[PDB]
């Protein structure tokens, strides 16, 4: 009944040094019934990341809408969109639907790339945005990734380092969801050179 | 040139030709008049017997807006209804509104500004009419005369049509003699003398004559038709005057 | 000549020539008579054919049980205003329970026509009607002319070589107005009103076309033999 | 040649209905004319009433637009009151919608854009109308903004409009250049439209009587027109020294 | 009623011309001289106040609008037609752009959408084109500092320099002699009030004179403190005075 | 949420607290809730965040487009007239609860709106959850002619009784002030009571601890030369 | 809330408390319920906030585009477009108006406006929550033809009442005079009121 | 009315010609000559700029190559506004297309597309038609390398070489003898820069009067990429080919 809650998933963001990560689940179920454990919810737009939890059609939907747009605006800018730009973007699209909104639970991560600056930014299913230093949260472990966040994160990790510290959050945080889980990957991002990994865990 | 075969077009006068030409119009048709008096107004026009076939009494041409309202017209008479028809939605819309029936001042504004209107575009034709109206509002009598490119003015007297000379003429006797003012039943004599006098511009044809009036005191602010003995009297009163 | 080409454009005159060309129709029309008593009104219309293989183009059409028209010129044009005079009729019938009034009826018209000479885009009616009735007020009979203007008249005749017959009612107007109680003579006064306008052809069976409408006496269309008791 | 029948450009590069709704403006043969005060704005306009039978309280072209608002026109009648009511249809609904009154110069652009639509539009004709809107704004003080059939408006020190608007701007300009500053140095506004009428009977060469006449006066919250008694009286102190 | 012009009133002749386009340009051409000028660490645009009237104040009336903080805008032609557009631009900055991306478009895609409203008015039904050309300099982050040319039909080209309206040819000569890519500031201001005294016939000095710049950030016009990332327009009109005292080293 | 706004003698100050929640969960400890409607002119907004956001930014954007139209800087009575019109029309589903503020030529201002779209004015106000701890200081500590120092002391004050005392406000205090004939200066986070301690532990783990399955590089750059 | 207007010898006075109530919590103590809609009309506020605002904006600016029309408005003018308003959105308003203003032909008229938007002209009206307590004291205590300080006291000594018994009505009385002489500004304070 | 002021856009002459579609034609005639050469490993695009200034900014200047999607790019050959129109539109044709299937868009599909809102201008509307010619210049995986042209017509036709604009009879002329099937990019750079130096108005071609673009599966590995040339490999390529 609950849209947000139909399909389950998570996604959460960090910063470190000169470095941001963007790690998911890969399960996608119809409440109980686990259907997919390839449902991937993170994608990226030229260097931007976005990670999105929810219900996976709006999910599916937004990606593509996303796709269009950061398209149409480097064919006319010419040059790719920065985060701080494309989290207003997304900021915008979803708000445009106030009384009818995608059931979803964005999320972005990227490296600025005039500056230099790790930029992470979450948002609401409404549009509004949450951009913390440390790190965002999203999906039905939030309470979970929330307190596995909170303790095990210290700032101006190293991206090697800062790879464990979310990878341990996602995990741990996925074990007490049942909605959550069946597979795990975690992007490493750095200024020009970007690792994908995917995570061992339980498969229950 | 060319500029005249469309309406809303300034000549290289800055004239609507098309406007002027609905003014001829009006020019060709029956004299109608109006006379402001000391608490209201009087409205008087000629109507043309073409044939004994015309039912007398019948072919009223004369017509009421609100309640407290009288118009009057010269020139193409289906015009003139369409603008009093137009004059009833505006005055309605305005009572609906505000309670109080329509100032007359307020009244002519709304017809101006759609006669107006009939000269801003070269899909419309301009009025054929030159209107002549007025009543009796809280701030006291009003007579009003409207053109057809939305020109009005307000009135000590007013006339219009093919005898508006002879008519305009006897006009401004009143005013230079009768200083004070005059009365609601004086205003109906003279009305009818004038329609008399203005009659010979369309002395071809006989003609039946019909008066209104809106007075304070006689009518208690309202419009009404002049009849009866009333009628028969100023009637009376014109064929003496004309001998 | 430059002033005729749409309704929208006065002539430096002040005319208006596409009404004046639409008036023109109605004098190419056939011939249709108008009068009234106190009692009862009466139409009669001489019918026309397109040859002798050909029907009569029926020209009077009833509009209420109290009211109805005859027509001279475009007939397409006149049955678009009479449905719009049914239509106001039984606009009068079912929400106010009142038979419309056939003044009324006449200024309802005028203003319909009246929109089609001031707009652009749209043309006049072609089409001249004489409209009959009896309701609160007696008898009454209207001349219609599509440039707006709406008469009310003792008698009258519209169409082609119409001034004969009018000519007629105007000497007869002391005589038939009193036919009071007596529908066929105030026909019989119609008819012989009609044939002041015939030319060569002469009234038959199936040319002839005869309404009325009185004080006891609904609207009513005589046609065929019905007609042969007054040629 | 149907570029000179609608709003499209000539070979020239012209508008000549634009320019002939400019001519329309000289139609009635009055001429107008406004100045500012210290703390006021006065605009003073010729009043004609050619015809004995016309009731002349209802001959004007002057308007109260809002309570603080003020409009003269140069132009037939019809086209002068279809201004004034858009005029005051717009500044009521700026009221309405943003909170405070309408300043003159936010008016006078208002119209000025109707009038460049129209111009530009080619269903639409100019309005053959000079519209000189006068107030004393909250925050710019005595303003005066006339605007024209083409769509332009300024602000202005002083001016003046009419078949005769040269003599009179010449003398206004004369007159600027002695006192070398930009309004009437004067406390009261009853000594302004002395002023007003004082270098319009200069400019023009002719003499008023009350009824000849028709003033206008801004006041800081408040714009009101001059009754023929009222000019009377400031003809008399003008006649007196 | 009803706009019953659903038709262009801009058609190809047989020679293939656009005639409403020329003649618009033609309206241009009558205009008074304005121009820009594109240095290194900014941008100049100019042009001459011609007041109607010694009693107008032509202060009131702004040749030289901004439409961004950092873009700005000039013309010749029709002021009337400028002014509209100056709304519209201003507007479309906002609802195209400003109201997505949270951020004010960079210099081209403005110049793009107002191109846009221009082209439009040559070809949509029952109107004409507009009688002007526009100059529009602006600044953004990533393309630096720039300078566009928008003429009657809605096209647009990129300049280092140009002058348009009354004595543009001459100006254009006179700007290609002086122009070179090392210019600093203050020299294309200099180089911009030599330019246009040419074309003036009257008066000059700061009263008669419109110009404005876009250059350094200002933060002292942005009228707040507290947000280190926003350090003010880039968009400046120079003064009466600012003016004068550049043309006694003139 | 805890907003408050407090007239001075010669302009006006707001305040905000920087907790948002979803439920019982904190969502953003250093939230923004101060937001600029036009140089001069700032709301403090409380309810739906990404309302007060939203209807901020779209009279902001109108505000602007209306001073360069008008040539005159913004008004407080404008803003306040826009947004409580808009928020009418929309029966009170947008829900921003606003505190509005700000200077102007015609002097300073201080009004909340709610979402439903009434306006109040006063010398003090407050909004927001945390509106009855705070409105609990400014009825004990406000008085006639304070001084731009005693008004920020109050202000925060007030958004300090919000922090402490209601669960649904805390973390920091933001605020803005804006005086007559001068810039308004926004203080973001200008206190800090709520630090979290020192952890006792540090969590960073032995790199190799995660299990992988497979590594690859992801093709961020554009189609290449050659 | 506790709203009264009261026609007198010298023309009209409107009264009101200062209250504003989001259940139990008052919102604003000094709230101005006293609203100008033209010069010399004015009407009194009851409901919600937010409609009575929106009703009496709305009414303000019609007012204003029919005085640079027709001239000064009646009362009756203006309570018949706050009619229309409360009438024809009916289902969605919760106000209870009533209108006040003094002409100088008319003098004196105060119109009531309750919630199905029907109109009533009354010598005098009371309105809102606290009205109820003070139907009995109001009727037997008013009279026609009243002086200015009779008047002022009728205001007082009823509002008084009806603050002491409604919880939803509080703070200062305000009040304002319509006259011939011009618009007069009274305010009364809890330590005057209560110990009448 | 308004009647009497219409051109009528959209009607036949006696001849069964669309009046308006033969005048804009006439207008392209004299827009800057751009050339299209399809090769076996690429596509060459190269248009000359109209009488240009010194103190014209080149290398932030773009009035004749546009880029639609990744895979496609058109040349333009008429008034520029009007081009940008149908540019736009066709960007977001390839946008919709890509949403809706998840692939890109097949390029005979968005040229139909175009071509087809051309049409629509010539047979209802009573406006006029756009004065533009496209050469598109495209890839996909059914058809591989092609070139399209279209018209104010809207009709559309393929080609292995291709000119429009001025002197288009010419330049046809020159790459009908010149062009064979087998010819490779490197070659057909060459013959675009020839073709166009000798059709040319101007006195001598130059870098700063061209735009110039290439298709190239010439990419790391199987997929393409889109070249819009900079002013100084405009002038490094004319040198090469032994032009200046
Ligand atoms: B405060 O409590 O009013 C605060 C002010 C806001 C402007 C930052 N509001 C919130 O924190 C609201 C509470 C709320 C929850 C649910 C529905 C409506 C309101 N929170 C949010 O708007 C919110 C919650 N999670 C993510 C983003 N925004
Ligand atoms: B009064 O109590 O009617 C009062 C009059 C209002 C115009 C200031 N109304 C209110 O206080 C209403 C609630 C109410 C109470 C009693 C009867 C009817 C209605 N309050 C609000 O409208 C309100 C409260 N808090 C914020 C915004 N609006
Ligand atoms: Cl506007
Ligand atoms: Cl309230
Ligand atoms: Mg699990
Ligand atoms: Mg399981
Ligand atoms: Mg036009
Ligand atoms: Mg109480």
């Amino acid at each position: 009944s609950d849209p947000s809650s139909i399909n389950g998933g998570i996604v959460v963001a960090m910063t470190g040094k000169d470095c941001v990560a963007i790690a998911c689940d890969l399960r996608l179920g119809s409440q109980s019934l686990g259907v997919s454990n390839k449902f991937e919810k993170i994608f990226h737009y030229g260097h931007v990341f976005l990670g999105i939890t929810g219900l996976a059609t709006d999910v599916t939907t937004l990606n593509e809408m996303f796709r269009y747009k950061t398209n149409l605006y480097k064919l006319k800018e010419e040059r790719a969109i920065e985060p701080e730009t494309f989290t207003q973007l997304v900021s915008s699209s979803l708000y445009e639907r106030r009384f009818g909104p995608y059931f979803v639970g964005p999320v972005v991560a990227g490296i600025n790339s005039k500056s230099g600056k790790p930029f992470i930014a979450g948002f609401d299913l409404i549009g509004c945005i949450d951009e913390a230093k440390d790190f965002i949260v999203s999906g039905t472990a939030s309470d979970q990734l929330f307190g596995m966040c909170e303790s095990l994160y210290e700032p101006n990790l190293e991206p090697e380092d800062l790879f464990e510290t979310i990878s341990q959050a996602l995990l741990n945080a996925a074990d007490r969801d049942a909605l959550s889980g069946w597979g795990a990957v975690v992007y490493i991002i750095k200024k020009d050179e970007v690792v994908k990994r995917y995570l061992k865990m339980r498969q229950d | 040139t060319g500029y005249d075969l469309s309406n809303s077009v300034f000549s290289p006068d800055g004239r609507n030709f098309q406007v002027e030409y609905a003014v001829k119009a009006v020019e060709n048709g029956t004299t109608s008049i109006g006379i402001k008096c000391n608490d209201g107004v009087v409205f008087a026009v000629e109507k043309l017997i073409t044939s004994k076939l015309l039912v007398p009494q019948k072919n009223v041409k004369i017509q009421v807006v609100d309640r407290h309202i009288g118009c009057v017209y010269s020139g193409l008479i289906p015009d003139g209804r369409h603008l009093v028809n137009r004059g009833r939605e505006e005055a309605a819309s305005f009572k609906k509104l505000y309670k109080t029936p329509i100032p007359i001042p307020a009244f002519a504004d709304r017809l101006g500004q759609y006669v107006q209107a009939h000269t801003l575009y070269n899909s419309v034709r301009p009025f054929g009419v030159s209107t002549i109206f007025g009543g009796v509002d809280k701030n006291g009598a009003h007579l009003y005369m409207l053109e057809p490119s939305g020109s009005y003015w307000g009135y000590k007297g007013a006339a219009t049509g093919k005898g508006r000379q002879s008519a305009k003429a006897e006009l401004e006797k009143l005013v230079d003699h009768h200083p004070e003012g005059l009365s609601a039943r004086e205003a109906v004599k003279q009305a009818a003398k004038i329609i008399y006098l203005a009659h010979e511009d369309n002395k071809e044809k006989d003609f039946e004559l019909e008066i209104s009036w809106c007075s304070l005191s006689e009518t208690n602010g309202l419009h009404k038709f002049v009849k009866g003995d009333l009628l028969q009297e100023a009637i009376d009163f014109a064929q003496k005057e004309i001998n | 000549n430059n002033y005729d080409g749409d309704t929208v454009t006065f002539s430096p005159t002040g005319r208006l020539f596409q009404v004046e060309y639409a008036l023109e129709a109605i004098k190419q029309g056939s011939v249709t008579v108008g009068l009234r008593s106190n009692t009862h009104a009466v139409l009669v219309a001489l019918k026309r054919n397109a040859d002798e293989l050909s029907s009569y183009q029926k020209k009077i059409i009833k509009c209420d049980e109290h009211m109805g028209l005859s027509l001279a010129g475009l007939a397409p044009d006149a049955r678009v205003l009479s449905n719009y005079l049914r239509q106001q009729c039984n606009y009068s019938s079912l929400v106010f329970n009142r038979k419309l009034a056939v003044e009324r009826a006449g200024h309802l018209l005028c203003d319909k026509a009246q929109k089609n000479t001031q707009s652009y885009g749209g043309r006049p009616y072609g089409v001249g009607l004489l409209i009959i009735g009896y309701d609160k007020s007696g008898a009454h009979l209207l001349e219609f002319q599509p440039s707006g203007n709406v008469t009310e008249l003792y008698g009258t005749a519209i169409g082609a070589r119409s001034q004969g017959a009018k000519t007629y009612l105007e000497r007869t107007l002391d005589t038939f107005i009193k036919i009071d109680g007596n529908p066929d003579e105030l026909i019989k006064a119609g008819v012989e009103a009609i044939s002041q306008s015939l030319r060569d052809e002469s009234l038959t069976v199936d040319n002839l076309s005869i309404a009325i409408v009185g004080k006891d006496t609904p609207f009513t269309i005589y046609d065929g033999e019905a007609v042969a008791k007054y040629i | 040649g149907y570029d000179r029948h609608i709003t499209i450009f000539s070979p020239e590069g012209r508008l000549y209905q634009v320019e002939y709704a400019f001519k329309a403006t000289n139609q009635t043969n009055i001429n107008s004319l406004a100045v500012r005060g210290k703390d006021c704005t006065v605009v003073i306009s010729q009043k004609k009433v050619p015809d004995k039978l016309l009731d002349p309280t209802t001959v004007s072209y002057i308007f109260c637009i809002s309570r603080t608002i003020g409009m003269v026109v140069n132009g037939p009648i019809p086209d002068a009151r279809n201004a004034a009511l858009r005029a005051k249809a717009e500044a009521a609904e700026f009221r309405y919608k943003y909170g405070y009154d309408m300043p003159c110069d936010v008016l006078a652009k208002r119209m000025a854009n109707l009038s460049q639509i129209y111009t530009q539009r080619a269903y639409m004709r100019p309005l053959g109308v000079i519209l000189t809107f006068v107030s004393v704004d909250e925050e710019l003080g005595p303003s005066i903004y006339k605007t024209d059939p083409a769509g332009y408006y300024v602000g202005y020190k002083a001016t003046a409009t009419g078949p005769k608007q040269q003599e009179i701007t010449t003398n206004l300009e004369n007159h600027f250049k002695k006192s070398k500053i930009d309004h009437i140095n004067e406390e009261s506004w009853e000594k302004v439209v002395e002023f007003a009428i004082t270098h319009m009977i200069d400019a023009l060469g002719t003499e008023f009587s009350k009824n000849d006449l028709e003033v206008g006066v801004a006041t800081k919250d408040k714009f009101f027109t001059l009754s023929a008694e009222n000019i009377e009286e400031r003809l008399v102190a003008i006649a007196e020294q | 009623m009803t706009d019953r012009y659903s038709f262009s009133l801009t058609t190809f002749s047989p020679s293939g011309k656009l005639g409403q386009i020329d003649y618009a340009l033609t309206a241009v051409k009558q205009g008074v001289t304005s121009l820009g000028i594109k240095a290194t660490n900014g941008v100049v645009i100019a042009t001459e106040k011609k007041s109607s009237s010694p009693l107008a104040m032509s202060e009131t009336l702004s040749k030289v609008s901004l439409l961004t903080p950092d873009i700005g805008a000039v013309y010749s032609g029709m002021g009337p037609d400028y002014r509209v557009l100056v709304d519209k631009s201003r507007k479309v900055a906002h609802t195209s752009y400003k109201r997505i991306y949270g951020e004010y478009p960079p210099t081209k895609l403005l110049v793009s959408e107002v191109a846009k409203i221009m082209q439009e008015a040559t070809q949509s039904g029952g109107v004409r084109p507009f009688g002007v050309s526009l100059l529009i300099a602006g600044h953004d982050e990533f393309n630096g500092f720039s300078l566009y040319q928008v003429d009657p039909s809605g096209s647009y080209f990129p300049w280092k320099a140009t002058a348009i309206g009354k004595g543009s040819v001459a100006a254009k000569t006179f700007l290609e002699k002086r122009w070179n890519d090392e210019l600093e500031l203050e020299d294309a201001i200099h180089i911009a009030l030599l330019t246009l005294k040419e074309s003036v016939e009257g008066e000059f000095n700061g009263d008669t004179i419109e110009l404005a710049i876009i250059g350094d950030e200002n933060p002292d016009l942005l009228g707040y403190t507290g947000i280190p990332t926003d350090k003010g327009p880039r968009f400046r009109k120079l003064t009466s005075q600012e003016i004068n005292d550049r043309l006694e080293a003139l | 949420t805890t907003i408050v706004g407090v007239k001075f003698n010669n302009g006006v100050v707001i305040a905000a607290d920087t907790r948002s929640t979803q439920g019982p969960i904190v969502a953003d400890k250093n939230c923004a809730k101060l937001h600029r409607i036009s140089p001069k002119i700032w709301c403090a907004g409380a309810g739906t965040a990404a309302d007060t956001e939203a209807v901020t930014q779209l009279i902001g954007s109108n505000i602007e487009l209306h001073s360069l139209y008008t040539s005159r800087e913004p008004r407080v009575v404008s803003a306040l007239q826009m947004l409580k019109q808009h928020l009418f029309k929309y029966q009170g589903h947008i829900g921003a609860y606003l505190i509005v503020a700000g200077v102007d030529p015609t002097g300073s201002h201080l009004f909340s709106i709610h979402a439903h779209g009434s306006t109040d004015v006063g010398y003090y106000l407050s909004l927001g959850s945390g509106s009855l701890a705070a409105m609990a200081v400014l009825e004990s500590h406000w008085k006639q002619d304070l001084t731009k120092e005693e008004a920020i002391k109050l202000a925060s004050d007030a958004i300090q009784a919000g922090i402490w005392n209601d669960l649904g406000s805390g973390s920091n205090v933001d605020v803005c002030v804006m005086e007559i004939g001068k810039d308004a200066e926004y203080l973001r986070n200008y206190l800090t009571p709520n630090v979290r301690e020192e952890k006792q532990k540090s969590y960073k783990f032995p790199r190799g601890t995660t299990a992988v399955l497979k590594e690859s590089i992801v093709n961020i750059c554009d189609i290449q030369e050659e | 809330t506790s709203i009264m207007a009261v026609t007198f010898k010298d023309g009209v006075i409107l009264g009101a408390d200062s209250r504003t109530t989001t259940g139990a919590y008052i919102a604003n103590r000094v709230t101005d319920k006293l609203t100008r809609v033209h010069d010399k009309i004015w009407c009194c506020r009851s409901g919600s906030a937010a409609d009575t605002q929106a009703i009496a904006d709305i009414v303000q600016y019609h007012l204003e585009l029919y005085t640079s029309q027709y001239g000064t408005p009646s009362t009756e003018t203006a309570a018949s477009v706050f009619k229309e308003l409360c009438y024809e959105n009916k289902d969605n308003l919760t106000a209870g108006i009533i209108v006040a203003g003094y002409d100088d032909k008319n003098k004196g008229e105060v119109y009531t406006i309750p919630l199905g938007g029907s109109v009533h002209k009354l010598p005098y009206a009371i309105a809102g929550s606290g009205s109820t307590f003070i139907y009995g004291y109001c009727d037997k205590n008013f009279r026609e033809n009243m002086s200015k300080e009779e008047t002022v006291d009728f205001i007082k000594h009823s509002l008084s009442q009806a603050i002491k018994w409604d919880g939803s009505s509080g703070g200062v009385i305000r009040m304002v005079v319509l006259t011939a002489a011009g618009v007069e500004r009274l305010i009364f304070y809890p330590d005057e009121y209560e110990q009448l | 009315g308004s009647r009497r002021y219409d051109s009528r856009t959209t009607i036949f002459s006696p001849e069964g010609r669309l009046y308006q579609v033969e005048y804009a034609l006439e207008s392209i005639s004299h827009a800057g000559t751009a050339i299209g050469i399809m090769a076996s490993d690429g596509i060459v695009l190269a248009a000359e700029r109209k009488v240009t200034s010194t103190l014209l900014e080149q290398d932030t200047s773009t009035e004749k190559l546009y880029k639609l999607n990744d895979k496609i790019a058109v040349a333009v050959a008429g008034l520029t506004a009007d081009a940008e129109i149908l540019i736009n539109t066709a960007r977001i044709h390839a946008q919709n297309y890509l949403k809706t299937y998840n692939e890109d868009i097949p390029v005979e599909i968005l040229v139909r597309r175009l071509s087809d809102i051309k049409q629509g201008y010539t047979q209802h509307g009573g406006l006029r038609p756009f004065g533009v010619s496209f050469i598109y210049a495209g890839y996909d995986d059914r058809y591989g390398y092609q070139l399209y042209t279209s018209n104010p017509s809207g009709n559309y036709t393929g080609w292995k070489a291709i000119s429009v604009g001025a002197n288009t009879s010419a330049a046809q002329t020159l790459l009908q003898m010149d062009y064979k099937d087998d010819m490779k990019v490197d070659d057909a750079i060459e013959l675009a820069l020839k073709t166009l130096s000798k059709t040319t108005d101007s006195s001598a071609l130059t870098y700063d009067r061209l735009e110039f673009a290439t298709i190239r599966k010439g990419a790391n590995d199987g997929e393409v990429y889109q070249k819009i040339f900079k002013p100084q490999e405009i002038k490094d390529i004319l040198v090469k080919t032994g032009i200046t």
